[PDB]
RNA sequence: UGUAUAUAGUUAAAAAUUAAUAU
């Protein structure tokens, strides 16, 4: 992830949006990307969008816990499943 | 179109619009510093400038000389090329044939004073 | 095996407002307080009878 | 004023041969022949360590360990005083063997010497590698001004700058001439006090281990509640009392007076006192660790 | 994955054979071969016959020991004019060996002076059979 | 490099320059030769129209020349035309020269003797002042 | 069944030189940053969790506030209100009292009359508890200098000898500073510095004429609070109730951290205030050689889930929480 | 086994086409030795997987068998002054010339009548006294010449 | 690629105790040996000795700037510390001149003073002129100079093409290509380049369209073996072998295959220059290129040859912007006798024989 | 002919080196050119692989028994300033 | 350096044989007998990842 | 030559002879 950060820090962020937009909208290729091209990644604060007046995002992180790394391609094969 | 190819076919005209912005703003900062005071911090000294770095000759952790090369092309000098005519070339350059067979470097202490700055190797 | 569940999971709760009541505004599983602590903005206009 | 390259005749004499930059079968090292996509500069190898590409180059953020790209806005007791927060550069393997920028150059002028009156001609003391670290001509100023010469004390040259930093076991007579240790047994104390810290220093000095001349140390019982004093006199007669800070003990005083012994023997060597050979070498300099 | 393998831009596909009459190609090769008969590397030739055989005395200034001097019996005359080709293909029968070797005729170290009046359609056949008998009985059988 | 980049033999293509290079092989790149059985898509060869054999192709080169001389027009088809017009500029290059070497070098080539009796009489009178391009290749419109 | 025309293991696909450089991982691994610091690994959720997870407290601005340099300070007139309250306490040691005076300086230079009795009441009381020392003398002398009452600095200095106390190495600087900022020329500070060199209380390694300059050129870098030249002439403070970076360091390594849990700050102040039978004290050798590189380097249990959760040290605070002003900058 | 790869770019050709021309003389090519020895060299088979001058006898030390023609005629005692090659021995022969057009970087391309060699010992010390043939300029390298003392003159 | 990796210097340790010269901290206004002491004194961390005069630094730096003036002969190369190279002037490691379009014209064999034969292809530089100067958004390192060639009737170009040259003011040029230059290597639109822009000893890089070979099979396109002649092989004299392995099912991209065999943009990287007929605008290279006569071939410079710059001090310095012949000089007067330039000896020793080291003199021939 | 490396280090920092000009027996003109006839040694033991970090060292006489001379919560020395 | 299969097997054979945190792996490094008595705890390579060495 | 019973190590020449850009 750091060797990817040398190349472009914005790509480290774009890789993860793709993983949350492809968390439901994988089905058809038009809705797989059309959201992705709605966010604007900037490795620093200066950005051309004062003319759009981006309203701040009143949001505090919910999970104080850390991020586990779960392999894409991890298969759960049985769930807790009341019928056991 | 792949993933990484996508991110650029989306962000290629999004970085250009970003840097072309700063320059377009760089002209704005270049204005309100005309009537303003000599220079603030303002990301350096805040003309469109590049300060010089006397810190470029290093001896690395392995004890070997590492020089940083920094070239600062002047936007006013380059346009002063694309208008004027270059001078007639000196005849001692072209009428002379460039040597083919660059020969290896020979070590040498400079003069009768053994300064020489390699620290050694014997 | 089975299809992956691609539904829309609900999002986690926002943080409650700071306490500044001293009424034990912090307590979560108490009889008095409904779970949601949403004293947002022109809520005083929503004066109920 | 020599020639930095061998000549053909010079190269031919030894029996060697001229290196081909030509149609030779050899590699003719030129990586970047197909990889570097864009204008490639005649600096030979400025894009190899990156991976022999020129790809990304536009991002300013890079994974930075201590003292690298954006670390400049954190206080690291080393890189705080060892790198100007401006020149911090890119990541490790993304080093800048060549950085090309656009804009008008501003070459700020060099700094000048502080507390040095202009044109004041200084006497020059020349140092070099040759001097073994034992040499007094090694640990002191190189350019000796009349400004940095203490005259209230007799000094022929500004005092030393750097001092060896090593732990001293024993109180060997480096250059002292008389080490007196005054206490007042009228003062009393159980447990670790200054009374105990100074009196073991007497034992630790009078020890059969320390090469200190046992007959040159003088105990002195006082009366008027004199806090335990430790007074060392050097060959020039300038007495020195190591301050007995509370919590001190033997190995500190044996360390204080011995460490100061190199400074004080330096000041004696500055006034013009000839110095003697010292037997012990607390600073290991002629030693190598063997097994 | 895939690859172009054929570049047909206007810069690569276009050909200057049209505009080539601007250049006097051979009248350069004349003068090009004229600056080599002046340096002494080559001496003019105008001969179609009268050169099918002769008697060159080759002086390949090979730095190996010393210059090699081989009496020879030219049998090519590759080019028929002072141009760059040259090509004598002298037989040269060194002492016991038979070595059909052909001089490029422009080389400064590989010099040779042929003499006419022996350019006989006989003396040529004299050596051809000499090299035809040498060729055949040299296969190591 | 020192040897040619593509060694002694390789067929470039139709529509390819000569790219002269030091080689042992012999290439004409010129076709001033009259009544020649050098059919091919190279430079020194006239276009090889299709036929069963370089012999039978030569047999088609006979009855299509002896029928252009017999009656001054022949409606010839395809790659025979660019291959014939160069044989009409050769017959006149054979009929102009005149010497009894040529009049046979056409007698060997024409199926009938009266033609070689004609070609040498009208053509020196006809083309006494024209020095090249004796055959006009005008294309009819309706493809066969 | 041998002799391939194509020798070597040049792989097929992995050729991009940006995401797979042809560099042996033996020589490429030495760049993998195993001490990677800037793309920080501590989110903002924790910055407050790890605050309270030390036992630290959040005070309102008037009591104190982590300043622009993330160094907790006490606000004057909130310092004196401590000394009003805890002067009788048994655990209000010697240097506690003088530290009160030093905090009363950025007001005794601004309120030279209403706060010059607090200094003396700290003075007058300090002598009643502890006989008489230099701490209180160097401090109150420094306080009298900032009050621009130079005559009081002289009136304090001559009592050091009157009490036998040899004027400390500072007791000259407290005076040198006074004779300067009170509008008096040199030779009233010079004659003081030249006293110090002879008595050896101060040490000058240079010709005595230039050290005194290097002294004053630090004593005008430190210009008075009411002037506008120097560092003290700056009044801007970073108002912060908690430091913006709770894991900042003041050494070289993460285990040389800056903010230490109360329950370890105490077991530190213990060892620095007891016998030192392992590490020598008062010497530039420092036997305990710093090697914060050869120490442990790996994410623990508390580098992933973040700091533990200890309930904030917070007051039911019956006093009315009234907000009834905006106070700032002393 | 120096190979090439017929690809209109790598191609041996035939000689007669510049330096590094072609045909490095594969394993067994029945050379015609010319030392003053028992080797009567109507045959001396080659056994090393290459041979040439551009391929540079300088480096390889090409082992060669002796598919003997083994004498013109000899006689005496059972064991004699050893110059008389046994019918099957192996020797690092030294190739002199070729029947193939060997272009050099001077454009001179020599074609000899018979491709010959001189038997040499295991230690490159020529097993022969004199030499009854010429030898291209690929000799004079210190590799063999220091033992190939200029038995005669070159071409 | 070992011996190609330059000296490795980690960024984390390019600090004060490394700098080969006195390390200089800038304060925004002036350089100074010491770190900037932040004015808000609260901003100082505790226990961080904010240095204002360090007798160890100041004296090591006193010995530098003084001794450079005292003994200048020795410290001459240390003057690039404070006297940086100005812009222009052909910086050795920086400047990159453009290249000139060319035409393959013929081939000739040429020999040195030594008997080294070079198959020389002679390129004609018909009419090379700057047609337009480019950039990319005015960025750095993205500056390209375009060079015309072969003055041509305005008809032979399509009207949309010729309408460009007519706009630029240059006479319409048959062909034009874009060379990357460093901005200090510009010229005015309308500069007529001349062949002497190259130096007889240079090493040029040529790019052209190597001669088309049609649709050649695999035993020609690449080197494939295959097929005994009379030893079986029903129909397999030239067909490729096994495409995939067995179970990949997915013929691996690049196997190579049959193909169109070479009408592509080829490149020779470091071919040196042999002669220059600056009266004929001919430039002779000691090589054979595989292109039809008339193949427009563009000539850059070879940039670095064996880890060493091409245009360095010891080995020739180029006519920097481009060679502009003097005003007294013209070519209509002189002849091919005088218009000829030649090169140094490319090969050290006559190459038919070996180097003087391997060839042995009679002294050892008389081994005894 | 020890360790064929032969100019393998050629490097000593401005720090951690000592000074610049030696000479063997002769003088240039300066009327005082008795410098060294110096030696050519190895740099300080293994350069920075052992100790990548160094703490700031004051002049010796400023180092030993560094006196505590403060102004309002800052330590003013004849050369150093620091927030105690 | 023989990976002492568990951490607990580590023993300091020589006086100069001490412990060291070589990148999260407790190892034994000795100046004397430099590789002869060296021991290194078994653990993942210093630069592992989550897909390569779990 | 270092080293010790023989003797290393950067390199260079030569050799295995060939060059490679989709909008
Ligand atoms: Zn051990």
């Amino acid at each position: 992830l750091s060797e990817m950060y040398e190349r472009d820090p914005c790509m480290v962020m774009w890789w993860y949006l793709k993983d949350e937009v492809n968390r439901h909208f994988v089905r058809k290729l038009k809705t797989r990307t059309a959201p992705l091209e709605k966010a604007w990644l900037y490795e620093d604060s200066v950005h051309p969008h004062a003319e759009k007046n981006p309203r701040p995002l009143v949001w505090t992180d919910t999970a104080t816990m850390g991020w586990r790394y779960k392999d894409p391609t991890f298969q759960r094969r049985w769930s807790p499943n009341q019928f056991m | 179109d792949s993933f990484k190819e996508h991110y650029h076919r989306v962000h290629l005209p999004r970085r250009l619009a970003l840097q072309r912005y700063i320059k377009r703003e760089e002209a704005r900062l270049s204005r309100h510093k005309g009537k303003a005071v000599a220079a603030a911090a303002a990301a350096g000294v805040q003309p469109g400038e590049v300060a010089y770095k006397y810190n470029r000759w290093w001896v690395s952790n392995d004890h070997e000389f590492v020089h940083q090369f920094a070239f600062v092309e002047d936007p006013d000098v380059t346009r002063e090329k694309r208008n004027t005519l270059p001078l007639v070339t000196k005849e001692n350059i072209w009428k002379e044939p460039q040597q083919t067979f660059f020969l290896p470097f020979a070590p040498f202490v400079r003069v009768v004073d053994y300064a020489k700055d390699p620290d050694t190797k014997f | 095996s089975s299809k992956k569940d691609r539904t829309f999971k609900v999002m986690p709760v926002p943080p409650p407002p700071p306490a500044t009541t001293a009424v034990e505004q912090r307590d979560d599983f108490a009889d008095n307080r409904g779970l949601s602590a949403t004293t947002r903005t022109l809520s005083p206009t929503f004066r109920m009878f | 004023a020599p020639a930095s390259h061998y000549t053909f005749a010079n190269l031919k004499k030894l029996g060697l041969c001229a290196p081909q930059v030509a149609l030779s079968r050899q590699p003719r090292l030129r990586p970047h022949v197909g990889h570097l996509n864009g204008l490639v500069y005649p600096l030979p190898y400025y894009a190899m360590w990156r991976g022999n590409h020129d790809k990304y180059t536009y991002n300013q953020a890079t994974p930075a360990r201590w003292g690298e790209g954006n670390t400049n806005t954190m206080y690291h007791q080393h890189y705080a005083h060892a790198k100007c927060p401006t020149d911090y550069g890119r990541g490790g393997r993304e080093f800048q063997f060549l950085s090309v920028k656009r804009g008008k150059l501003k070459r700020k002028p060099l700094p000048t010497v502080q507390y040095v009156d202009p044109n004041s001609k200084p006497q020059w003391v020349f140092k070099s590698w040759h001097n073994p670290l034992s040499a007094p001509s090694m640990w002191e100023r190189e350019v000796q001004y009349p400004e940095h010469t203490p005259a209230h004390t007799g000094a022929k040259r500004p005092l030393a700058v750097v001092a060896p930093k090593t732990s001293h076991k024993h109180l060997f007579l480096m250059h002292m001439e008389k080490v007196t240790v005054t206490v007042s047994p009228l003062l009393f104390g159980y447990g670790h006090t200054l009374q105990k810290a100074a009196l073991d220093f007497y034992r630790r000095g009078l020890s059969a281990r320390s090469p200190f001349p046992s007959d040159k140390m003088f105990l002195y019982y006082s009366i008027d509640h004199i806090t335990p004093k430790i007074e060392v006199t050097w060959l020039d007669g300038s007495v020195y009392v190591p301050p007995l800070i509370e919590g001190v003990k033997a190995q500190d005083l044996i360390q204080m007076v011995m460490e100061q012994a190199w400074l004080a023997a330096d000041r004696m060597s500055a006034e013009g006192r000839v110095l003697n050979p010292i037997a012990i070498d607390d600073y290991k300099w002629e030693q190598l660790i063997a097994f | 994955g895939y690859t172009r393998e054929r570049t047909n831009r206007h810069f690569f596909v276009s050909r200057a054979n049209a505009f080539f009459s601007r250049l006097p190609i051979s009248r350069i090769q004349r003068a090009l071969a004229m600056e080599a008969i002046k340096k002494g590397s080559m001496k003019p030739w105008k001969h179609t016959k009268e050169q099918i055989i002769g008697s060159p005395i080759t002086c390949n200034f090979e730095y190996n020991p010393r210059p090699v001097r081989l009496i020879g019996t030219v049998m090519d005359a590759h080019t028929e004019e002072t141009s760059i080709k040259g090509g004598l293909k002298v037989y040269a029968r060194s002492e016991e060996a038979n070595m059909m070797l052909w001089i490029p005729a422009g080389n400064p170290k590989l010099k040779y002076e042929v003499t006419a009046a022996k350019g006989s359609f006989e003396h040529y056949l004299d050596e051809r059979s000499k090299w035809d008998e040498a060729w055949l009985t040299g296969r190591a059988r | 490099g020192r040897p040619p980049p593509v060694m002694g033999h390789a067929k470039r293509m139709r529509f390819a320059g000569v790219d002269d290079n030091p080689s042992v092989t012999h290439k004409p790149w010129d076709t001033s030769e009259p009544l020649m059985a050098d059919y091919g898509w190279e430079r020194g060869k006239l276009p090889k129209f299709r036929a069963r054999s370089p012999f039978h192709r030569q047999q088609i080169a006979r009855r299509m020349v002896t029928e252009l001389i017999r009656k001054d027009y022949v409606i010839v088809g395809g790659a025979r035309a660019p291959a014939l017009r160069i044989l009409a500029d050769h017959v006149v290059e054979l009929a102009k020269a005149g010497d009894t070497d040529s009049r046979q070098q056409l007698a060997y080539f024409l199926h009938d003797p009266l033609m070689v009796d004609k070609a040498f009489d009208e053509y020196p009178r006809r083309f006494r002042d024209m020095n090249a391009k004796y055959a006009m290749m005008t294309r009819l419109k309706g493809r066969r | 069944k041998g002799w391939t025309h194509n020798p070597g293991h040049t792989r097929r696909g992995g050729k991009n030189l940006a995401w797979r450089p042809k560099i042996s991982d033996a020589k490429l691994s030495q760049f993998v940053p195993l001490a990677l610091v800037h793309p920080r690994r501590h989110p903002n959720n924790w910055q407050e969790r790890q605050f309270n997870a030390l036992g630290y407290t959040k005070w309102p601005k008037d009591i104190g506030f982590y300043n622009a340099g993330d160094n907790f300070e006490v606000t004057p007139e909130a310092a004196w209100r401590l000394y009003v309250h805890a002067r009788d306490e048994p655990y209000w040691g010697k240097l506690h009292c003088e530290k009160t005076i030093i905090t009363l300086l950025p007001v005794v230079e601004k309120a030279p009359k209403e706060n010059m009795e607090r200094v003396l009441d700290v003075f007058r009381h300090y002598l009643k508890r502890y006989g008489a020392d230099h701490y209180i003398y160097n401090a109150v002398m420094q306080a009298a200098a900032f009050a621009k009452n130079y005559e009081q600095a002289e009136q304090l200095f001559k009592e050091m000898e009157t009490l036998g106390l040899e004027p400390n190495a500072q007791s000259y600087v407290n005076m040198m500073l006074a004779a300067k900022l009170c509008g008096l020329p040199p030779e009233k500070s010079e004659a003081y510095f030249k006293r110090a060199v002879k008595d050896g209380a101060m040490q000058s390694v240079m010709r005595m004429d230039t050290e005194f300059r290097m002294w004053m050129d630090q004593l005008d870098r430190l210009g008075s609070f009411t002037a506008s030249s120097g560092y003290l002439s700056v009044n801007e403070e970073g108002a912060k109730p908690m430091p913006r970076d709770m894991w900042a360091i003041w050494g070289w390594h993460r285990s040389e951290s800056k903010f230490i849990s109360r329950r370890d700050l105490i077991m530190q102040q213990v060892r620095a205030r007891v016998h030192s039978g392992k590490e020598l004290v008062g010497t530039v050798y420092t036997k305990t050689r710093r090697q914060p590189w050869a120490k442990f380097n790996g994410m623990l249990r508390h580098d992933y889930n973040g700091p533990s959760y200890r309930a904030p040290t917070i007051f039911p605070d019956a006093p009315e929480y009234t907000n009834e002003a905006g106070h700032k900058a002393f | 086994i120096i190979r090439r790869k017929g690809s209109y770019r790598s191609r041996w050709g035939n000689g007669t086409e510049g330096y590094g021309a072609g045909v490095p003389l594969s394993d067994q090519v029945k050379l015609h030795c010319v030392d003053n020895t028992n080797c009567k060299h109507v045959r001396l088979i080659a056994k090393a997987t290459a041979e040439r001058f551009a391929h540079c006898r300088v480096f390889p030390a090409v082992a060669h068998r002796v598919s003997v023609q083994r004498f013109k005629g000899r006689g005496g005692g059972g064991e004699v002054s050893r110059h008389r090659v046994k019918p099957g021995n192996i020797y690092w022969v030294c190739l002199f010339t070729r029947r193939q057009t060997n272009t050099r970087m001077s454009g001179l391309q020599t074609n000899f009548d018979r491709n010959t060699c001189i038997i040499m010992n295991d230690q490159r010390v020529p097993l022969g006294t004199r030499v009854m043939y010429c030898a291209g300029r690929h000799v004079n390298h210190k590799y063999h010449l220091k033992a190939v003392v200029l038995a005669n003159f070159f071409v | 690629w070992y011996r190609c990796y330059p000296s490795l210097m980690e960024e984390k340790d390019r600090d004060m105790y490394h700098c080969y010269y006195p390390y200089l901290f800038d304060h925004g206004d002036k350089m100074s040996l010491y770190p900037k002491i932040p004015d808000n004194p609260r901003e100082w961390q505790v226990e961080q000795l904010q240095t204002t005069y360090d007798a160890i630094r100041e004296d090591k730096y006193d010995a530098f700037v003084r001794l450079r003036a005292k003994f200048p002969e020795l410290y001459q190369d240390t003057y690039a510390w404070d006297n940086p190279p100005p812009f222009g002037e052909f910086n050795m490691f920086y400047s990159v001149r453009f290249g000139m379009i060319g035409v393959k014209a013929f081939t000739c064999k040429d020999y040195d003073d030594l008997g080294n034969q070079f198959d020389c292809t002679a390129f004609w530089f018909p009419d090379n002129q700057i047609v337009k100067h480019s950039t990319r958004n005015g960025d750095v390192g993205t500056d390209k100079v375009y060079v015309g060639a072969m003055n041509v009737p305005v008809e032979f170009h399509k009207p949309h093409v010729a309408a460009f040259y007519k706009a630029a003011g240059v006479p319409v040029k048959h062909v034009s290509a874009g060379f990357p230059v460093t901005p200090d290597a510009y010229a005015p639109v309308g500069t007529k380049l001349d062949v002497r822009h190259f130096k007889p000893g240079q090493e040029v890089t040529i790019t052209f369209q190597n001669t088309d070979y049609g649709y050649q099979g695999v035993m020609f396109r690449h080197g494939f073996d295959g097929g005994y002649v009379w030893l079986g092989d029903s129909k397999w004299q030239r067909r490729p072998g096994c495409m995939g392995a067995e179970g990949q099912k997915r013929i691996y991209p690049g196997h190579r295959m049959a193909g169109q065999t070479g009408a592509s943009a080829e490149t020779y990287d470091g071919v040196p220059v042999w002669r220059i007929d600056y009266k004929n605008s001919l430039i002779y290279l000691p090589t054979l290129i595989d292109a039809d006569v008339g193949t427009y071939v563009k000539f850059r410079d070879t940039i670095n040859t064996k880890g060493y710059t091409l245009w360095n001090e010891h080995r020739g310095t180029p006519p920097f912007p481009t060679f502009i012949p003097s005003e007294e000089e013209d070519l209509s007067k002189l002849a091919t006798d005088e218009g000829q330039l030649t090169s140094p000896p490319l090969y050290m020793y006559f190459r038919d024989e070996f180097a003087a080291a391997q060839l042995v003199t009679q002294a050892d021939v008389e081994d005894a | 002919v020890r360790t064929e490396d032969f100019f393998s280090k050629e490097a000593v920092s401005h720090a951690r080196r000592v000074s610049w000009a030696p000479h063997t027996t002769e003088k240039k003109v300066g009327a005082f050119a008795k410098l060294s006839r110096s030696n050519f040694n190895d740099p300080l033991p293994v350069s920075f692989q052992s100790e990548p970090y160094f703490e700031e060292e004051i002049e010796a006489y400023r180092a030993h028994h560094r006196p505590d001379v403060y102004v309002y919560k800052y330590n003013v020395s004849p050369t150093h300033l620091s927030l105690r | 350096h023989p990976g002492l299969v568990p951490r607990d097997k580590l023993k300091l054979h020589c006086e100069f044989c001490r412990f060291h945190w070589v990148q999260d792996t407790l190892v034994v490094r000795c100046a004397a007998h430099p590789k002869e008595h060296n021991q290194r705890e078994i653990w993942l390579e210093p630069t592992w990842t989550w897909g390569k060495q779990q």
